[PDB]
RNA sequence: GAAAUUGGGCGCAAUAGAUAUAGUACCGCAAGGGAAAGAUGAAAAAACCAAGCAUAAUAUAGCAAGGACUAACCCCUAUACCUUCUGCAUAAUGAAUUAACUAGAAAUAACUUUGCAAGGAGAGCCAAAGCUAAGACCCCCGAAACCAGACGA
RNA sequence: CCGAGCCUGGUGAUAGCUGGUUGUCCAAGAUAGAAUCUUAGUUCAACUUUAAAUUUGCCCACAGAACCAAAUCCCCUU
RNA sequence: ACCUCGGAGCAGAACCCAACCUCCGAGCAGUACAUGCUAAGACUUCACCAGUCAAAGCGAACCUCAAUUGAUCCA
C-alpha cells in the first residue's frame, strides 16, 4: 500500500564533503530557517496538505522563518521535497524597533536592517 | 427619556415610515433562480 | 532571465524588491513628495511583521537555552546537597 | 494504440527528453540541500522542551476567548428611530 | 424593566461581575426595548445586588 | 403518523409508542430490553439482570417518539405515588 | 392570473441587444440567442489571458525580427540586456524596434558586447578582471 | 376514535374567470365528449413593437462567436444547450421558432424577534424561565389497471 | 385498437419508474458501513450544513502493544 | 449452489476490511443447582436492536466449551 515515509537518520547526517559545498558550520549552526515551497501540495497525500498549513506555506513562494529545533524539523522533514530550506543569515544583527520599518529579506537569505534604495 | 426629545426634529410617524424589528420578519426561500431551485431542494 | 540575478543578489523577478518597485513612482512638480503608494504601504507593513518574527522567534530560543542551562545547574546542585549529613 | 492511450496494458510510450531529465535534477539538487539543513539542529530534544509553552498556552486563551465572546450586538434606539427619516420632506 | 440610561447599568454590571468571573462578562443592551442580556446564570446574585441598590 | 386528522385537523399520535415506551419530563424516553422474558433459561443470570432493568433511548430515538406523540404526553404529570416521580427533572447537567 | 409577468419584453431586449450582430435567427429569436450571449460573454473573459499571451508573443515576433538584422538572436539579446542591468521589457522593445531603429541598434550593440564580454571571460577562467560593461550596479 | 362535560372583495379581465357568445357548432349508433371567438368614435344620418417575410440572394474556413483591426471576412483562440450519468461534442434524451400559459401547498420541536414574567394566555392549555404572538421548511405531468352504474347486436 | 367493449363516476387512482421543476449575487460543501421480499428504494450511522456552548484538536518522542514487509496505534514537546 | 452464527488465510505488526474467494466448523453436550440478589466503571461486531465484562456491597460457601442461536404482537 502507499503509507507513510519513515526516512533513515543516516540521510540527515551531514558529511565533512556536505560543508564545504554549502557553507554550513556544524558547531555553531544557524538558528532560523527561511522555509519557501516551490512544489504544489495537490496530488501529495493528505499528510502532507496539513503539514503546510501547519508552517504557513499556503502560498507558494512566500518566505517563512522557522526556528531550528527538532521538532520544526520533524514537519519539515515530512514536506521537504515540496520546500526549500535555507539559513536565515544575519550579516548585522536582528533588529531593533528602531530598525524594525527598514528591513528587507534579500534572495541570498540574508536579513538586511538598513535598506536604502541607493546604490553604493 | 431621551428617545422622546429625538422624536421632535423627525418628521411623523405614519403608515409609510413603518419597519419591523430587524430579525422579525425572515425572507421566504421560494424556488426560483440559479440556487434556489433547480431540483428546488 | 533570473538565474542571473539570484547570482547578484538581487530579486530573481525585477519586480521584486529593489529600486523599480520600492521608489514612488511619481511627485510633485514644485518637490512635494507622493503619499505613498497602497503597495509599497502593505509590502512595509508585511516586512515589519516578517521581521517581528525574527526577533521574537530568535529571543525564544535564546531564553529556552537560558532556562535549560539553569535547570542543569540546579539539577546540579541538587546532587552536591544531598551528599553529606 | 488500442484503446485509451495512456491506461491500460497497451499505452502509447512517452519518452524522456532533455528537458524532463533537467527539470529533475535541478529539483534533486533543491532536495539534497534541504537535507544538508536539517541535519544541524540548533538545540537537542531536552533543550527545546517547553521553550514556547508559556506562549503557545496564551496562544490559544485568545481564541479561546473569542469562541465565548459570541454574542448579539447592542441594538440601539438611534437605529429604530432613523428610520423615520424615510419621509423626511422639505417645505 | 430598564428605565433611564441602560449604557450606565451596563457598566455597572460589568463592574459587579467581573470579580464573580474573573473575566469581563459580555453582555447586550436593548436600548429600544430597555432590557440588559448577560451571558450566564447570575439570577440569585444580580436580584440580590439590585435589592441594595433599592430597586 | 397522521399529520393532519380527517374529523378535527390535529396530529394523531401512533399508540404504539405509548404502550412501549415511558416520557420523562427532562425528555429522556425509558424502554425494557427486547427479549426480557423469551428464553430465560438458556441465558446466564448477568444477562438475564441485564434484561430486567429500564434503559434509556439514543438522541435519535428520542427525537424519532417526540414527533410520534402529541403534546399531552409531553407534560407535567404530578402523580399521587409515581415510583418514576424522582426521575422527571434533570439535576447538575453541564449540558 | 392575479400577478403575470408585465415587464417581459424587457427582459428579451437586455440579452437581444447583444446579440443584434450576429448570424441567422440568433440575432432575433431568444431561445436561440441566449445561448450564444452567454457564450459570447465567457468567450470575452477567457481572452483577457489570450491577449496578454498574443500580445507577448507578438512582441517575442517583433524583437526576433529585428535582432536578426544585426545578427542577434532572441536570447542573446533579452539575455545580456539583463546582465546590464537595462530592465526594458518586450513591449518597449518591440516599439523601440519600430519607431527608433537608431537606439534599437545601440542595444543590439550592446547586447552584443557583454555577450563577447561573458565568452572572454568564460574562456579566461581563474580570476581575472572584469569586463567594462560587465560591471554590476550594487544596490543597499 | 368517542362521550360525560363546556357553551361585500390586498377575486379574475377574452389562453384568465363558468365549458359557455353554448351545452350550441362539431364528434359518436348510443350513453357521452365538447369547442373557438369580440375590441373605432361624442356622432358611421361623420403610425413605433414578436416570429415570418419584403426592402436588400451569395465569395475559400468550419458551434457561427470572441480577441481584435484602418477594414465586414481573411489572422489567432474556442468540442451548442438541457437532462442523465463513473464519465456526453457525443452518432444518448428533449427541443422548428415566436407569443401566452405551465410546477414547493404544512406539523409538533427548535431558531429569530417582541409582550408579560414564577407566571403566561381574551376560560379549555402549558409552566422546575416560562408562556403568548409573529416570521421562516415540505412540487408538476404520465401508466397498464381495479370497481360501481349506464349505453351499445 | 377485445386475454375481455365503450362511456361516465370513484379519480388530481397509484407509480421506489422516466421526464420537467422559472429572478440576481456570495459562502460552506464528495464515497466508512449496517439492516431490509433489499441491493433502481429507504431507515440508522458516517460525511456535509447552520446556530450555540465550551476546551482542547491536529502534528506528534522517549517508553509501550504475542505467542504460535511498507507502516500503524499510543504520544508530551513543537 | 446459496441466505444465520463461529475459527483460520487474503487482511504479516492497533482496530476495520470485500468476494458465486480459499479452508474448517456450529444449531449441542456435560457438570453444577447461591447457574442467588444487587451495583461503580467500561467493551461493543462499524447504526439501532441486541451482545459482552465487572470491583465494591447483601447473602451464602470455606460453570466448562470459539459458535452452540430467533425480536415484537398478550395471550
Ligand atoms: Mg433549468
Ligand atoms: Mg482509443
Ligand atoms: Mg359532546
Ligand atoms: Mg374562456
Ligand atoms: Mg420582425
Ligand atoms: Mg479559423
Ligand atoms: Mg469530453
Ligand atoms: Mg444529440
Ligand atoms: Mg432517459
Ligand atoms: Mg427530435
Ligand atoms: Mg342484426
Ligand atoms: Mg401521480
Ligand atoms: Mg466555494
Ligand atoms: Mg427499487
Ligand atoms: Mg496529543
Ligand atoms: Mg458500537
Ligand atoms: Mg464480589
Amino acid at each position: 500500500k502507499f503509507t507513510r515515509s519513515r526516512i533513515p537518520e543516516k540521510v540527515f547526517q551531514a558529511s565533512p564533503e556536505d560543508h564545504e559545498k554549502y557553507g554550513g558550520d556544524p558547531q555553531n549552526p544557524h538558528k532560523l530557517h527561511i522555509v519557501t515551497r516551490i512544489k504544489s501540495t495537490r496530488r501529495r497525500p493528505y499528510w502532507e496538505k496539513d503539514i503546510i498549513k501547519m508552517l504557513g506555506l499556503e502560498k507558494a513562494h512566500t518566505p517563512q522563518v522557522h526556528k531550528n529545533i527538532p521538532s520544526v524539523n520533524a514537519k519539515l522533514k515530512v514536506v521537504k521535497h515540496l520546500i526549500r530550506i535555507k539559513p536565515l543569515k544575519l550579516p548585522q544583527g536582528l533588529p531593533a524597533e528602531e530598525n524594525m520599518s527598514n528591513t528587507c529579506l534579500k534572495s541570498t537569505g540574508e536579513l538586511v536592517v538598513q535598506w536604502h534604495l541607493k546604490p553604493v | 427619556a431621551r428617545a422622546l426629545d429625538l422624536l421632535r426634529g423627525l418628521p411623523r410617524v405614519s403608515l409609510a415610515n413603518l419597519k419591523p424589528n430587524p430579525g422579525s420578519k425572515k425572507p421566504e426561500r421560494r424556488p426560483r433562480g440559479r440556487r434556489r431551485g433547480r431540483k428546488c431542494g | 532571465g533570473g538565474q542571473w540575478r539570484l547570482q547578484q543578489g538581487l530579486a530573481a523577478n525585477p519586480s521584486g524588491y529593489g529600486p523599480l518597485t520600492e521608489l514612488p513612482d511619481w511627485s510633485y512638480a514644485d518637490g512635494r513628495p507622493a503619499p505613498p503608494m497602497k503597495g509599497q504601504l502593505r509590502r512595509k507593513a508585511e516586512r515589519e511583521t516578517f521581521a517581528r518574527r525574527v526577533v521574537l522567534l530568535s529571543q525564544e530560543m535564546d531564553a529556552g537555552l537560558q532556562a535549560w542551562q539553569l535547570r542543569q545547574q540546579k539539577l546540579q546542585e541538587e546532587q552536591r546537597k544531598q551528599e553529606n549529613a | 494504440i488500442p484503446g485509451r492511450q495512456w491506461i491500460g496494458k497497451h499505452r502509447r510510450p512517452r519518452f524522456v527528453s532533455l528537458r524532463a531529465k533537467q527539470n529533475m535534477i535541478r529539483r534533486l539538487e533543491i532536495e539534497a540541500e534541504n537535507h544538508y539543513w536539517l541535519s544541524m539542529p540548533y538545540m537537542t530534544r531536552e533543550q527545546e522542551r517547553g521553550h514556547a509553552a508559556v506562549r503557545r498556552r496564551e496562544a490559544f486563551e485568545a481564541i479561546k476567548a473569542a469562541a465565548t465572546s459570541k454574542f448579539p450586538p447592542h441594538r440601539f434606539i438611534a437605529d429604530q428611530l432613523d428610520h423615520l427619516n424615510v419621509t423626511k420632506k422639505w417645505s | 424593566k430598564v428605565e433611564g440610561d441602560i449604557w450606565a447599568l451596563q457598566k455597572d454590571v460589568e463592574d459587579f461581575l467581573s470579580p464573580l468571573l474573573g473575566k469581563t462578562p459580555v453582555t447586550q443592551v436593548n436600548e429600544v426595548t430597555g432590557t440588559l442580556r448577560i451571558k450566564g446564570y447570575f439570577d440569585q446574585e444580580l436580584k440580590a445586588w439590585l435589592l441594595e441598590k433599592g430597586f | 403518523l397522521t399529520y393532519f386528522s380527517a374529523r378535527k385537523g390535529k396530529r394523531k399520535t401512533v399508540k404504539a409508542v405509548i404502550d412501549r415506551f415511558l416520557r420523562l419530563h427532562c425528555g429522556l424516553w425509558v424502554r425494557r430490553k427486547a427479549g426480557y422474558k423469551k428464553k430465560l433459561w438458556k441465558k446466564t443470570p448477568a444477562r438475564k439482570k441485564r434484561l430486567r432493568e429500564f434503559v434509556f433511548c439514543n438522541k435519535t430515538q428520542s427525537k424519532l417518539l417526540d414527533k410520534m406523540t402529541t403534546s399531552f404526553w409531553k407534560r407535567r404529570n404530578w402523580y399521587v405515588d409515581d415510583p418514576y416521580q424522582k426521575y422527571h427533572d434533570r439535576t447538575n447537567l453541564k449540558v | 392570473l392575479r400577478n403575470r409577468v408585465t415587464d417581459r419584453y424587457f427582459r428579451i431586449q437586455e440579452v437581444l441587444k447583444h446579440a443584434r450582430h450576429f448570424r441567422g435567427r440568433k440575432n432575433r429569436c431568444y431561445r436561440l440567442a441566449v445561448r450564444t450571449v452567454i457564450r459570447a460573454f465567457v468567450k470575452c473573459t477567457k481572452a483577457r489571458y489570450l491577449k496578454k499571451k498574443n500580445m507577448r508573443t507578438l512582441w517575442i515576433n517583433r524583437i526576433t525580427a529585428a535582432s536578426q538584422e544585426h545578427g542577434l538572436k532572441y536570447p542573446a539579446l533579452i539575455g545580456n540586456l539583463v546582465k546590464c542591468q537595462v530592465e526594458l521589457n518586450r513591449k518597449v522593445l518591440a516599439d523601440l524596434a519600430i519607431y527608433e531603429p537608431k537606439t534599437f541598434k545601440s542595444l543590439a550593440a550592446l547586447a552584443s558586447r557583454r555577450r563577447h564580454e561573458g565568452f572572454a571571460a568564460a574562456l579566461g577562467d581563474g580570476k581575472e578582471p572584469e569586463g567594462i560593461f560587465s560591471r554590476v550596479v550594487q544596490y543597499h
